[PDB]
């Protein structure tokens, strides 16, 4: 899970929410197992790396609660590539360019 | 139904709907006239934008806004919409309560028909159910207890509305973690109000807190429609809109003892020449009216539009 | 509030400062032989259903707990983590039934339980035969959260709610703390699948041996042969290594055979009884 | 009050249908009770939105969603709908296969009658077709061959479903360019499965690939309904919905050897008092049953609802 | 891989870089006398059903190829453009039956044919009398694409599919390449109805003459007369000018008569002898 | 008589693609831009998808599916469809026409 922490630490642009919804939130809660409020503040900290845009705390809590209750697992880079190619290409280039 | 449209269109020209403050976060939806499919995923930022859409583009037979708040109310995918909390809803239907008079019939020959079609005229049968004011009374008792539970046990501040047809809607604006409650957590609240797993407290005091006093005040569980309360996302019928099955106003009930079920709930003035399907004597908006099959009759617009949308006949002209 | 009784209060970093600095638990676990063995004692006791000793019966109470978490994380058996967190919370129950109010409120405040004392509530049932008193109250939104995974006795309709707050007695405050702990333990095991672990410390906790001679004939030629490949991987499957990290040790080779060996899905010097 | 209706409405209150992930891109459709014409152009974004419609607005005798994905599933203009791909479907009907016992009769006098009406009673004649489990066996052999072709020749991962009545549905979820296949390209796949232009490989080996080994294993072409596979805009009967001709569940067959055709396919509990139309001995859900004309009989709900929707009689009450 | 045999490998722009820069094909076609004459020869050979010389019988094969496409584009006859791409692919077929495996797979890679070498497939038929081998495989979705316009010999039910891949021999790999080329040529002629053409280069490829005095009697008065208009337009239909670009040539005049003339659709016959030269 | 021509001036399509639109973005993709990018300019099949998606998200209010664009490209490729004339656009859809003309006036 090194890439999730690497993508979380640097940031993204286009698929930040699809990454928060299907990867970042599920990882911070159901693999790293952080505090419920620590994930929310981190996901806000992660989202505001491109800094242009806004995301609601109420939505992030909603995503955190939903993956917590359903034990959802972050998408594999294999699933990310087959199903959502726009999201994949944004992640792979942030990994190549560092 | 061409004339019914003009009535509704005229009401919405000047009516002021009660709209939430975060209007731009709600999905609006409506059933237009003559179409079994809803128009949804609409979003408006002002009561004036909504007024233009209803009057010029799509007149609503039923008008709603979502109990949920979304980042993108107009997105068609649910996860795109980005749910960020929803209000707590209750719906009290006087179905289970009163058990009313019902008539299935053919609008052409006017006969009682058990089947869904009529042999002669080859038309599907319509059903008319008589909505009495004792029915609305029993419904009003249920929401009275419901407001008691929500205020005294939960500490919430509910709003009561006449549903526009057969009962009342109770809505609690809550914006903190109350808005993020599970359908599972909402089913816990729903079953508390219904008294499902509430134990009888056999020899307690009427002044005891929660369900202890309430069970000893003779009150038991509230007959609500649980799926309305359980569903995290729901369509709220907009207050002051018209209910397409009656023509009545979804009206705020500020005092649960002053509510009378009569023509004042309808906003339609004048008279309409009304053509009944059957010879019937029924109670209509708390006033008994006698109609004769195929015999045109001059009655108030409120009573005529109501009887129209209840399948008893057709409004043929306006006076 | 006794840290010796409730180890999960203090963080792991705040404990590693007694021993200079930079030294993480992975380092200290190689020196001590008793710690890993004591963690083995608990796990074996939860596998057989016996009580767990309170953590005051240990010379280094904080360390025995984390190395029991770290051992459970390495074994990576969720159906066992369930039995343990159950048994471990059962053990912590008894310690709660001996604690005073201000300490009970302190533990709950450290577990993010928003439970407080308030104006008590008394009421009579069955014509004043039974009496019922409650001096702790939680907000109903928090109460529904804390009872997410609980039996019908905790169902909201069986409780006493007044002005938004559910009222509990001391025994109920305890039952919530005990369940809050059964959750913190599962949540404290997840962040132990983070860093890599010196694979001898792993095989010590796993009670393994070494890698035999027949295997190290391969870590040299970097090209091998045909039967030298069909068997090189069927060994690596028996350790329990993942599908990803297998191709990374033997670089510069065929991926067409990576497929035919996943379809399979010297050994005595490893599975020591 | 239709009694079958209450059964159906009760099942849909709690049933969990298998719905695709991109739910909002499908056109939903249903045949209501007492109306021979479908309601279509429906769209829903969540299983809860759909459940409300089925239970409160329009109860389905038959329920479908489109194999195709649309940008505007509810648009009536086909270019507004914006077709953007469809799943690959196969439908094996025991029409061509077995040819069953059928009886046309008058439900009033109980006599075998060839004509569409009965002279005496002036009532239309009903037809009952006996669905044996030997028929389902032959159908099940066909889909076994089809899954073989799709898995071994095409490399696909098909899903098998009991159609709810007389056969099986095979559906391949495909998300890439497989979904964009022409109706013409789908007819090529359809004819490959049917073995239409497949040459006989007269002296080959059973282990040969594709249709070479298959033809020498004795297997020939699969009897599918080609129009189901060719139509890019087909309606899929929803899995876990009720088939309005039997009351059975459209059920996933996860292992094509464990499938038994019996009452367990129906979700209806309790008992029903059933009034047969004729004296007949037939096989019903794998159990031979003797019915006597005009003689009420207490049987399980599953068997009663089934025999009702198959025109053998009427369910009169539920216990 | 011989460019002299397969001109469509190189783009037209990549060949015009041999001549400095900025110089497009329009320039080289006026300098060179041989190009236009050779391009007409192919078209005339396909008009009578005769074989087409391989592009190795040309000193500049790439240029002869595109000006054969550009000439066909100007005639704007689809029923002949079809005949050419047909005939031209037949010529390219024979050249493929002389090419090695390594070259055949590279051409297909340039025609966007996703065909590769795979684990071969052997099986016996009619009690081991017949043997059949296939060492090339394409995915069935691509195969259905590549055979969109092909006869029953390629129908999917007559093929050998395994785990999603159709298996072919070399003669089938060639027959697919031959069909991919018959498509690449038709696809290469559409983007030649793009640019305007210096209408002498147009009329050079068309082999035209001039426009007589009586027509240039009109491009001067800018008001003309009455019968000076009925014949000015009935002539313009015979050149082959479109309905749109005609009204733009004579501006500041009546458009009411533009309608009534669409319904029509020194020297003797002044313009038609000096334009349609039998050469 | 000889074979009559038709047109050859498609410069406005490139201008509308480069700037963007507002109301009729999809009717433009379906009847003009796709048929032009593939059957007149003859660009790559996948490059047209990347260009048509870039074009649609200029006003950004709304969404268009990658799967729909591939479907439209395949359909115009298989049938050789040619983009609409500015006159034919004018007779059939004045809402779309006026939206295009404003992008043409704005240069
Ligand atoms: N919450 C969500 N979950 C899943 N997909 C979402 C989503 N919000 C948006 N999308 C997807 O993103 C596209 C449109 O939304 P966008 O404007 O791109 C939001 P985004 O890419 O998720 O994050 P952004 O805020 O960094 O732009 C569509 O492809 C849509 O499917
Ligand atoms: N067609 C529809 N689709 C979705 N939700 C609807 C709906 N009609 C009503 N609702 C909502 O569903 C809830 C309960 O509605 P119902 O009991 O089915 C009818 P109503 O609007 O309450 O009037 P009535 O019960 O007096 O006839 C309310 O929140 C209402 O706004
Ligand atoms: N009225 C209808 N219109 C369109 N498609 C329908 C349909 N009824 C069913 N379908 C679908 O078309 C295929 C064949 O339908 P039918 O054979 O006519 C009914 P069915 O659902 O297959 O049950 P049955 O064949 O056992 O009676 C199936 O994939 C089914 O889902
Ligand atoms: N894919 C499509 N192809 C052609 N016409 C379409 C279409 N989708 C919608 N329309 C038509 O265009 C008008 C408005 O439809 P919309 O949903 O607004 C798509 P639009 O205006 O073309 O593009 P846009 O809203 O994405 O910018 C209606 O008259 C409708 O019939
Ligand atoms: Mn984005
Ligand atoms: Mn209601
Ligand atoms: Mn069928
Ligand atoms: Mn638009
Ligand atoms: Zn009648
Ligand atoms: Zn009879």
């Amino acid at each position: 899970y090194s890439w999730i922490e690497k993508v979380l630490e640097m940031g993204l642009q286009d698929s930040r929410k699809r990454f928060i919804l299907y990867v970042a939130s599920r990882y911070l809660v159901n693999v790293k197992g952080v505090n419920e409020d620590e994930a929310l503040q981190t996901l806000k900290e992660f989202y505001y790396k491109l800094q242009s845009g806004k995301v609601y705390e109420s939505w992030l809590k909603s995503v955190i609660n939903g993956v917590k209750k359903k034990g959802l697992l972050p998408w594999s880079l294999k699933r990310i590539e087959e199903r959502d190619k726009e999201m994949y290409n944004e992640i792979i280039r942030v990994l190549k360019n560092s | 139904t061409n004339l019914i449209k003009s009535f509704f269109r005229n009401y919405y020209l000047n009516a002021e709907l009660e709209l939430p403050k975060d209007m731009e976060l709600r999905e609006f939806a409506l059933q237009p006239f003559g179409s079994d499919t809803y128009v949804r995923h609409l979003s408006f930022s002002s009561s004036e934008e909504l007024r233009d859409y209803l009057v010029n583009r799509n007149l609503p037979l039923h008008l709603f806004y979502s109990s949920a708040r979304y980042q993108l109310p107009s997105a068609r995918n649910m996860e795109e919409k980005a749910w960020m909390g929803s209000d707590l809803l209750f719906d009290i239907d006087a179905d289970h309560l009163c058990k009313l008079r019902s008539i299935r019939f053919c609008p052409v020959c006017g006969n009682a028909v058990v089947s869904e079609k009529c042999e002669r005229d080859n038309v599907e049968t319509l059903e008319y159910v008589e909505m009495t004011s004792e029915c609305i009374k029993r419904g009003l008792e249920q929401t009275r207890n419901l407001v008691e539970i929500l205020e005294d046990d939960f500490g919430l501040k509910p709003k009561v509305y006449f549903s526009g047809n057969r009962g009342f809607h109770v809505q609690v604006d809550c914006y903190g973690n109350c808005a993020l409650l599970d359908s599972d957590e909402r089913k816990e609240i729903a079953e508390y109000v219904m008294g499902i797993g509430v134990p009888g407290y056999p020899g307690g005091s009427e002044n005891a807190p929660g369900w202890v006093g309430r069970k000893n005040r003779g009150i038991n569980g509230v007959t609500i429609d649980e799926q309305v309360t359980i569903d995290v996302k729901r369509l709220i019928r907009i207050p002051n809109s018209l209910h397409g099955k009656s023509g009545l106003i979804v009206k705020r009930v500020p005092n649960l003892d002053d509510f009378e079920f009569n023509e004042t709930l309808s906003p339609f003035t004048g008279y309409t020449i009304f053509l009944p399907y059957i010879t019937i004597e029924t109670e209509v908006l708390g006033s008994i009216i006698k109609l004769n099959r195929g015999i045109p009759i001059k009655i108030k617009s409120s009573i005529g539009i109501y009887l129209h949308l209840r399948n008893l006949g057709e409004v043929k002209a306006y006076v | 509030l006794d840290v010796k009784k409730y180890p999960f209060i203090k963080s792991l970093d705040d404990e590693l400062k007694k021993y200079g600095g930079g030294i993480t638990l992975t380092d200290l676990l190689l020196n001590s032989t008793t710690l890993i063995d004591q963690a083995k004692d608990r796990i074996q006791k939860t596998k057989s259903g016996d009580e767990l000793p309170h953590y005051v019966s240990y010379n280094e109470p904080v360390l025995v707990f984390y190395t029991t978490l770290l051992s459970l994380a390495i074994l990576n058996d969720v159906k066992l983590i369930r039995r343990y967190a159950y048994a471990e919370a059962k053990q912590f129950r008894s310690l709660l039934h001996t604690e005073n109010e201000e300490n009970l409120l302190e533990i709950s405040k450290l577990l993010d339980l928003k439970i407080n004392r308030c104006d008590p509530i008394k009421f009579y049932l069955e014509k004043k035969r039974r009496i019922i008193q409650k001096e702790f109250c939680v907000h109903f939104i928090d109460y529904l959260k804390y009872t997410k995974d609980l039996k019908e006795d905790w169902k909201l309709s069986g409780q006493i709610l007044h002005k938004g707050y559910v009222y509990l007695d001391k025994n109920q405050l305890i039952g919530l703390i005990a369940e809050s702990i059964k959750s913190k333990i599962v949540e404290m095991i997840r962040p132990l699948n983070l860093k890599e672990i010196p694979e001898k410390l792993k095989s010590l906790i796993e009670r393994r041996g070494i890698i035999p001679p027949c295997i190290e004939n391969i870590l040299a030629k970097e090209k091998l042969n045909e039967e030298e490949i069909r068997t090189l991987i069927t060994f690596y499957i028996d350790i329990g290594k993942g599908l990803s990290g297998i191709v990374s040790i033997m670089k510069k080779y065929n991926v067409s055979n990576v497929e035919d060996l996943y379809r399979k899905y010297p050994l005595q010097l490893y599975f020591l009884s």
